[PDB]
């Protein structure tokens, strides 16, 4: 059997642990949504290609640089996500994260994710950002930044709406596989 | 798999939605506390006991690789107990703050970042080893492909369990950021909760410190086998005279990387330097080799250099030598890019300020 690992690295509170929830389970959280998802291997086809893929939260590191690291070794896939409510996660992407990522990572395919798109038409979230002068990232920033970085794809989702979750982790597949 | 849907499914009638997201979170982590107690057994017996009891390897080396496993499964089961006592009292969890306290502050606080930090300092070394052993010892690597084989690994290898300690200890602020939304504000145990919280923060940041200082110890221990300062015990100018005998190991590392020198009229230089303590040090990568060779000194004394940062250039910065003796040295410097130009910055100036 073909063993990959993904690591899910970004910004805190920009979506990272609600995204692997729905898709690991095939379904958004009705009742609660859990705080910890724990280091979990899914099975996922992509090319009729089945893979066992090694899913692991990076939540609650955010703040301490050296035990980050811990968890990239042997990793076959990053993924990187911001959250398009918030345009500070985004510009955090070629500032913080990619030249760590390509650090400790080389030569590791990276797919940027665009995470809570399903607000990018939300009235109360684009006020609060035209509070400060910004404004919800549109799809070509997403765009820009990946071809910018070196990312193998883009992709935009929503873990409310589930649309886009399931597409996410093929392309991170697929990527792992090349 | 819920509270609501499990124990109290009579009693969730008559509580409020914050009560009732209340003792969801606090189920969270009575659940995944007794999961991760689990997680600790399936490496004490799968891996430590049988690789201990069989001798896969020597016992100096499996100490660095579990330095203190039954301790750490005594934390970890001496609160799960705790646990369990208090939702004996009623499926309905009241003041849980006492708890928390009783594992993340004061003595308690000590206990535990000492034990987690013996446990984490090390694995990203002995993690390597064990790589390294699986290639060249076919006795270990078909120890290792038979214990993962069993059931209760759910198919994660070894280096994957292991490190769930870290990650776990990762998740108390966030559990416990969450248990505070969802508890009456004006409460002892309001209070009491956000006191813990941020004691968990500081242990964190103690495990980190641990890792940094061992790696790093182990990292400068095998820069300093690789290291050529020849040229530098004879050299051209005193200024680079007094570090023919260096010594890396006596220093702490705050930073290091790649780093491009400008040296002259369109003639660059390829570095990795060392952010010291006191010192900034200029090698080049031979091979399999690092060079001390001048002019211009390789060795910056931090407490005589200033940093002024480029206009037009965002990858570069520059380092002006201090010292009246010493003529106009400064030192030219390119970074990987503009987010790279700038965590250099940051360092040394702090570094500097700090000197």
């Amino acid at each position: 059997a073909i063993r990959k690992k993904l690591v899910i690295v970004g910004d805190g509170a920009c979506g990272k642990t609600c995204l692997l929830i729905v898709n690991s389970k095939d379904q958004f959280p009705e009742v609660y949504v859990p705080t910890v998802f724990e280091n979990y291997v899914a099975d996922i086809e992509v090319d009729g290609k089945q893979v066992e893929l090694a899913l692991w939260d990076t939540a609650g590191q955010e703040d301490y640089d050296r035990l980050r690291p811990l968890s990239y070794p042997d990793t076959d896939v990053i993924l990187m996500c911001f959250s398009i409510d918030s345009p500070d996660s985004l510009e955090n992407i070629p500032e913080k994260w990619t030249p760590e990522v390509k650090h400790f990572c080389p030569n590791v395919p990276i797919i940027l994710v665009g995470n809570k798109k399903d607000l990018r038409n939300d009235e109360h979230t684009r006020r609060e950002l035209a509070k400060m002068k910004q404004e919800p990232v549109k799809p070509e920033e997403g765009r820009d930044m990946a071809n910018r970085i070196g990312a193998f794809g883009y992709m935009e989702c929503s873990a409310k709406t589930k649309d886009g979750v399931r597409e996410v982790f093929e392309m991170a597949t697929r990527a792992a596989l090349q | 798999q819920n509270w609501q849907h499990t124990v109290g499914k009579d009693v969730v009638a008559g509580l409020t939605q914050r009560e009732i997201d209340r003792q969801e979170v606090i189920n969270e982590l009575f659940v995944t506390e007794a999961s991760h107690l689990r997680t600790l057994r399936v490496l004490d017996l799968i891996f430590y006991q049988r690789m201990k009891k069989e001798n896969l390897m020597p016992r100096e080396e499996l100490a660095r690789l579990f330095p203190n496993l039954p301790e750490l499964i005594e934390i970890h089961n001496s609160w799960c107990e705790a646990m369990k006592k208090l939702r004996e009292e009623g499926p309905i969890i009241k003041e849980i703050s006492d708890l928390m306290l009783a594992r993340f502050d004061g003595p308690a606080r000590e206990e535990l970042q000492q034990v987690a930090a013996q446990f984490c300092s090390y694995q990203s070394i002995a993690l390597e080893l064990i790589k390294t052993k699986q290639r060249k010892e076919s006795r270990f690597q078909l120890f290792m492909q038979e214990a993962e084989s069993h059931p209760q690994c759910r198919r994660l290898q070894l280096r994957d369990l292991i490190i769930s300690e870290m990650q776990r200890l990762t998740k108390y602020p966030l559990l416990l950021e969450s248990i505070i939304k969802h508890t009456e504000g004006g409460t002892s145990e309001h209070e009491k909760l956000c006191r813990a919280r941020d004691q968990c923060r500081e242990i964190l940041k103690y495990v980190n410190e641990a890792v940094k200082q061992t790696e790093n110890r182990h990292r400068l221990e095998g820069y300093q086998k690789r290291l050529d300062a020849t040229a530098l015990e004879r050299a051209s100018n005193p200024l680079a005279a007094e570090f023919k005998s260096l010594d890396l190991t006596t220093r702490k590392m705050i930073h290091e990387g790649p780093l491009t020198w400008r040296i002259s009229k369109d003639k660059t230089l390829d570095l990795h330097v060392l952010l010291l303590e006191d010192l900034l040090v200029l090698l080049q990568k031979q091979d399999e080799k690092l060079l001390l060779k001048c002019t211009f000194s390789p060795v910056l004394k931090l407490n005589a250099v200033l940093i002024r940062s480029v206009a037009t250039d965002k990858r570069a910065f520059f380092i002006i030598c201090t010292s009246k003796l010493g003529p106009p040295q400064i030192y030219e410097l390119v970074a990987l890019t503009s987010s790279d130009k700038n965590t250099w910055m940051e360092l040394l100036e702090e570094a500097v300020r700090n000197a």
